[PDB]
């Protein structure tokens, strides 16, 4: 059977699974201590695909956590469901990164790929035959990018033929905090882009902006934010677990969504986001939900696509529908926005309908998209990095790590052939 | 790179080779500086003589 | 006054050893159980 | 400026000077290999074609 | 009669060695096959670089 | 673990630590005889003060740091005083022979014995230690006892101890009031020993504290209790990273690596915003706007410098207390749009931000206000260069006409050390403008 | 079984066994008359005095030590003393003639008339005894009668008994403090006709135990009683192997195998750790790694020698009290990589560890600390050599100007005796060096 095995990696990814996984076992019933309460009987045949068996009705993450500071582990590990994860799952080091790219990704991974590689094929050795592997991480963090850099890598010839599902938060374009994380977001990509199959593009400014335009809360929390890309992620998770004529694998989506190798970096689109009198003022139909799902506010991911136009988009449907009105709707959608689309390729609609709503809603989706709207970040992180080395700002870090101007070359220079790649196809 | 044959440094032999000669030349100013603290005493207990 | 709802405790995976309990211990403890696990409430 | 690097011996900084004396080197070599392995890997490539 | 000869004394040389030349069972006859077509050394079965804080030369106690 | 070695060196300098363990044992409740109430902390000494204190079980809190002075008569005092009990009696290192404000006096002619000694208690104190991140340097640099002494301690640890990070902090002379005329002397000797060991050095003035006291504050006659309150006010903002947790818990490594841009320049300039009187906030209220716009006016600085005569390169501001970075990102954003603040082109972003819950208490018998939202402002700029090319003026005069020299090469020094420095000085200003120039 | 015979001779030499013998009281509650309480311990003699006493049928434990003096002063005080019922009468072999300071008086004048009379208590000592693994020698370099008398005796002891081993204890000569001058005259004897005859010969010196006491017990002014008690203390630590038992048990066989190298040398150097005063150790705490580390800190030895200005060879550490194999093996491996210490290369381990599980018991009116974990550091270096050397060129200027021979020429001596031990004392030196020369 195709199951999945989770990477737990960087420190905002800490916040990250540990919100993504008590929404899946809250969608499942299990108890914060772990005896699943047998409710539904087809979560009971699906679980599988990603928990494994323990003794007494207690089902395993299979997810690996890594890190190098105790005490986000620790808060973790006192989390809601720290109990339902394994210390064995806990691997780390006893060191401080820095935030740090190069020393994690040259000095203080190199003590700890050993291990990891240990625990993973392990866990690999106990589930039988995977989809492929999916990472929760950032490009701007500084453990995260060192360490999944190197992961991505070894892993590459390790299992050659699997899925190698990612997970990057784009930082704040106004304010990256870390002032060498454009540094950081460089060497990341350079490596990622040749390593990675699939993207998905957050940044957190717009998630702020769908706070102030939908949430209406005022002062939320990160892991609000948390659960709403949790939300995100699992929708898209929900394909492959939930039964309904809707067709799952990530290659059938994968080959559906990538028309060249060069294309990894997608954008996620969430459905029905509803505000305080809403909830009870929203007559929850097919139409307003693809006017919603179609909606220029309703992105979260990186910039409007209003400046692009659209490459390849998919948006999976969870509850009740019917092959119809989400067949009128792309029609109606085909017939609003026909020049929108490329002249290269018409019909790059790809849909799927799940038929097990969620659990607090019926009428729910999910949608990746493709578009030219990412000219707009690699463009800007240029001439951040044109600027810092220019006269090679805070460098002496990386030649005091060992690091050299000659790999920043070809990482801006590969940088700056993906501006015309996507330029030249589009444009 | 201890896999690829041939990464012997003679860093360290150069390291070495420093450390060795700083050792040499302390010898040297120790020598030195316990003789004239010798020859400056006489200097000055020939003043009280004097 | 005192209030320990915010402070941090003794951390689990740093320091590996008998030194910060108190009575018999014969293992490791590995739990969810903490001082401040009135953080949620 | 007067020039004075020239041998003398007494050097106050120089472990750093051998750690960034050995990088070169030592990153000399994986320029070289990985020629070899752009020539073998694509040689498979298109032996497996026919 | 060889005899083993090493260096002087040092404070941050590492005790052991691995010295994966003969260390490799992936690629092991491989770096056997060029331990003779460079012919660097292979003599004793038994040379470690770091015997314990202490260092010698390629020819392995002969 | 997480935990560093204090250290504070010159009489001037163990007032100081005296406050700041005083401040430190009030939040941690720590009683004046040394152990707990019947509450349940103690154990193999692993809790928030395991950070701080060594409290076996014995019950002993042991604060990691040594004080370490040449002058045994406040030493003495303090030891005559409250929690002298808790104060290792050899940790409060004592001395016989004070320097008479030579630097060389305090660094060839008696630090010789006494190094040797403090450095024992170094290691019997970094064995126990397990994470020890880095040290806490006080001292001053017109010191009578701190300059000379800490020089050649910090070349000793830095030697042996280079790969850890030290924190150095001293009272920055007085740019218009001098209480001694050796004192540029020292303080130039000073700095051109330590810019090629020290990592971070931050200063502060008295004068412009004293400005604050009577400026919103509304202390016309405060005490050093005030002063030595207020410091130890802003180490413990610091540190409370260590102390508790946040929404992002951020170290000096992340400190040092984000705050200096080049080598030898390593001195940027700290500031606490929510500085006011307690009517004041009784009355009125505080949010991350105004004290933002607070934290950057430029008369609220202890260093007297003029922002806009320079230009900004860091800003590293440390929120402590209950924020949402909602507004916080949102009002740094505006201080982003602000014209007047002038950073350099080179840097697009240059700020560090660090998050932590804990409200920010007040101090028995104290004059601080109920703070709750708070922010330890870290920042360095090129405004700086005038306190330098103040000295420099001020030295080159009093070298040229070679006052009080009879003292120095006396007990044997020379003029060649004297004069590289100045040179060291001329590289260190033409590094500023130069830097300075875009 | 497991006993031995224990010898003072000397009048530095009894004084020192009376507390060692007052000490050895205490462990086992042996009251001053010479009996158990009702408690059932008395019998055949075999029990934990059948190793140190002689606790026969009359219930009275027996010391098995033979106390040999020349002067009554001394040993009829201590005839009259409060233990001295215990005390076999003529096992406290008096006499009526010093030595003089003499080393030949004492060993060819009196000594004949003498040694057969306490070799009749040897003999008579010989056949109670059982397994007898050797004997306790209790001695003074300088001598008064402790040179001359001892030397004779152990030469008459070897050619007898040349089975079985001989333990020497004497105090070293203080290197700049000397209370006779004709002391270089017999030390120098009493080495060189040691070196070929003694077994192990462990050496002391008072200054440095005079500067511990000052320096951690506090005492500025301290006694013999003191000073006895930690030697006593000393030789109680190493002899706690055949009182109690632990993890493992040790031996002077092992002790003597595994310490010495090679011939000749057999001079290591004790020291014991956990000298503290205890109100220093009321809030600090003491653990197997800091005591480890005060064991090997240079400044903690009684011999004025620097191990950094010389080579480690051996080291035996004995851990007396309640300690685990996990931390003993971890500090040592941290101690075996540490770069100061400077074992010589031919060595790759040099240790002799020893656990016993008995705590060290505090003495009624003592002044010692409360140890839980004590360790009897044994070690030999060749930073030994320097004091030979302070002694030679003392003994070569005033040999050559022949000072105080009219009175050895006088009593029958002469003058190529003095010749013969230069060139041995030379052959111990360049000895010394070529085991440095590696
Ligand atoms: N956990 C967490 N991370 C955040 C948050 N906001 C922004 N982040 C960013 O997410 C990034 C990714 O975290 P990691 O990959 O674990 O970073 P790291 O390698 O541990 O090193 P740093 O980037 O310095 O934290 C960080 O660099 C943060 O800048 C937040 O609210 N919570
Ligand atoms: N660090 C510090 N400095 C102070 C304090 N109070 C006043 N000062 C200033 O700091 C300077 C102290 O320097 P020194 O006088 O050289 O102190 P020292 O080196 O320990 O030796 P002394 O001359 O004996 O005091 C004084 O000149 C004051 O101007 C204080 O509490 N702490
Ligand atoms: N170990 C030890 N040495 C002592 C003691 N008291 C003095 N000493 C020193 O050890 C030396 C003992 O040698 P001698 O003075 O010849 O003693 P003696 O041979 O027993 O007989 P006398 O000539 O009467 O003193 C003295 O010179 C003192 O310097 C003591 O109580 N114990």
């Amino acid at each position: 059977m195709r199951e999945i095995v989770h990477l737990q990696a960087g420190q905002c990814g800490n916040q990250i699974g540990a919100k993504f996984w008590e929404v899946i076992s809250d969608e499942h019933g299990i108890d914060p201590t772990g005896t699943y309460h047998g409710d539904s009987d087809l979560q009971l045949e699906r679980i599988n695909v990603y928990y494994n068996e323990a003794t007494g009705g207690k089902y395993v993450p299979r997810a690996v956590l890594v890190d190098l500071e105790p005490g986000t582990m620790d808060s973790v590990r006192s989390g809601p469901f720290g109990q339902i994860f394994r210390p064995d799952n806990f691997v780390f080091g006893q060191s401080g990164a820095g935030n740090n790219w190069a020393k994690g990704h040259y000095t203080e991974g190199a003590e700890l790929v050993d291990s990891v590689l240990d625990v993973v094929r392990k866990e690999a050795e106990s589930c039988d035959c995977l989809q492929g592997f999916q990472l929760t991480h950032s490009l701007g963090g500084g453990t995260g990018s060192g360490m999944g850099t190197l992961l991505i890598s070894k892993i590459r010839e390790e299992y050659p033929d699997r899925i190698m599902n990612t997970f990057s938060v784009v930082p704040s374009p106004k304010v990256s905090d870390t002032v060498v994380e454009p540094y950081n977001a460089t060497l990341s990509v350079h490596q990622l882009v040749e390593n990675t199959d699939e993207t998905y593009c957050i940044d957190n400014e717009a998630l702020y902006d769908i706070c102030f335009r939908t949430l209406k809360l005022t002062t939320p929390t990160y892991g609000d934010l948390n659960h709403l890309v949790s939300a995100t992620m699992s929708g898209v998770t929900t394909c492959l677990r939930f039964p309904g004529q809707l067709n799952a694998d990530l290659r059938k989506l994968a080959v559906n969504m990538v028309p060249f190798p060069r294309l990894h970096f997608f954008m996620p689109g969430f459905a029905p986001l509803t505000s305080r009198g809403s909830q009870q003022y929203r007559a929850l139909t097919v139409p307003e939900l693809t006017q919603q799902m179609f909606d220029a506010k309703n992105m979260m991911a990186a910039c409007d696509p209003r400046h692009g136009r659209y490459l390849t988009v998919a948006a999976v449907f969870r509850g009740r529908m019917s092959m119809k009105e989400v067949d009128e709707q792309m029609l109606n959608v085909q017939n609003k926005n026909s020049s929108y689309f490329v002249e290269w390729i018409p019909n790059n609609v790809k849909t799927a309908v799940c038929d097990i709503p969620p659990r607090g809603l019926k009428m729910s989706a999910t949608f990746i998209g493709n578009s030219t709207a990412i000219q707009e970040l690699f463009k800007r992180i240029s001439e951040q990095f044109t600027a810092m080395f220019r006269r090679k700002a805070f460098l002496h870090w990386y030649t005091g790590e060992g690091m050299d101007e000659m790999e920043f070359t070809e990482a801006e220079s590969n940088m700056n052939d993906l501006v015309s790649e996507y330029q030249q196809y589009q444009d | 790179y201890q896999r690829h044959v041939g990464t012997q440094l003679p860093e360290a032999t150069r390291l070495a080779q420093g450390t060795d000669l700083l050792t040499r030349h302390n010898l040297h100013m120790e020598k030195n500086l316990k003789e004239l603290r010798t020859t400056h005493d006489n200097l000055a207990w020939g003043l009280n003589c004097k | 006054e005192y209030s320990i709802v915010h402070r941090k405790c003794r951390s689990q995976f740093t320091d590996l050893n008998g030194s910060k309990r108190l009575g018999i211990n014969t293992w490791h403890d590995e739990s969810g159980i903490y001082a401040n696990s009135e953080a949620k409430q | 400026k007067p020039p004075a690097w020239y041998a003398r011996l007494p050097l106050p900084m120089h472990r750093d000077a051998r750690a960034q004396q050995t990088a070169e080197v030592v990153h000399a070599h994986a320029r070289g290999a990985r020629l070899t392995a752009a020539r073998l890997g694509r040689a498979q490539h298109q032996i497996n074609g026919q | 009669i060889h005899l083993p000869r090493f260096s002087l004394k040092q404070g941050m040389i590492p005790t052991r060695y691995v010295m994966p030349w003969k260390e490799n069972m992936k690629f092991r006859n491989v770096n056997l096959q060029q331990a003779e077509a460079c012919g660097i050394y292979a003599g004793p079965l038994e040379d470690s670089l770091f015997w314990g804080y202490s260092e010698r030369l390629c020819h392995g106690e002969d | 673990m997480r935990e560093c070695i204090s250290i504070h060196v010159g009489q001037a300098g163990v007032q100081i630590g005296n406050a700041c363990w005083e401040l430190y044992c009030l939040e941690h409740g720590i009683q004046p005889d040394g152990q707990m109430p019947s509450d349940k902390t103690i154990g193999g000494g692993d809790d928030s003060f395991n950070t701080f204190f060594s409290e076996t079980g014995a019950g002993k809190h042991v604060p990691r740091a040594v004080f370490v002075d040449l002058e045994p008569t406040v030493v003495d005092e303090v030891r005559t005083g409250t929690y002298r009990q808790l104060f290792h009696p050899e940790q409060l290192i004592t001395g016989k022979e004070d320097a008479a404000n030579n630097y060389a006096r305090g660094h060839y002619t008696i630090g010789k014995e006494i190094v040797d000694l403090v450095l024992d208690r170094i290691r019997k104190l970094a064995d126990l230690c397990t994470g020890l991140q880095g040290f806490l340097i006080f001292h001053s640099f017109g010191g009578g006892t701190g300059s000379g002494f800490a020089s050649l301690l910090m070349e000793r640890l830095s030697v042996d101890y280079g790969k850890k990070s030290k924190l150095e902090f001293a009272i920055y002379p007085a740019p218009q009031v001098s209480t001694a005329v050796v004192e540029p002397y020292n303080s130039i000797l000073t700095t051109h020993t330590t810019l090629e060991h020290s990592d971070c050095a931050f200063m502060v003035d008295n004068e412009a504290i004293y400005d604050i006291c009577r400026r919103n504050l509304d202390i016309e006659r405060p005490t050093y209790t005030n002063l030595n309150r207020l410091i130890g006010q802003i180490v413990s903002s610091i540190t409370a990273s260590l102390r508790f947790d946040g929404a992002l818990n951020v170290d000096l490594t992340e400190f040092q690596t984000n705050l200096v841009p080049y080598p030898r320049i390593h001195f940027p300039l700290a500031t606490y915003a929510p500085v006011i009187s307690a009517e004041k906030a009784y009355h009125e209220q505080l949010s991350v706007a105004e004290i933002t716009n607070a934290c950057f006016e430029p008369a609220n600085q202890m260093v007297k410098c003029d922002p806009r005569h320079g230009k900004y390169m860091a800003c590293c501001m440390l929120y402590r207390g209950d924020v949402v970075p909602k507004d916080v990102n949102a009002a740094i954003a505006t201080i982003k749009t602000k014209r007047t603040i002038q950073f350099v082109d080179w840097c697009p972003t240059g700020f560090k931000v660090g998050i932590n819950y804990q409200p920010p208490t007040v101090v028995p018998g104290g004059d601080l206000a109920k703070v709750q939202r708070a922010v330890c402002m870290l920042s360095n700029t090129t405004a700086i260069a005038e306190a330098w090319a103040r000295l420099d003026h001020k030295f080159d005069l009093m070298y040229a006409k070679r006052a009080f020299v009879h003292w120095y090469v006396g007990e044997g020094m020379e003029e060649g050390e004297f004069s590289e420095a100045r040179e060291d000085l001329a590289a260190l200003e033409k590094d500023y403008e130069e830097v300075g120039v875009d």
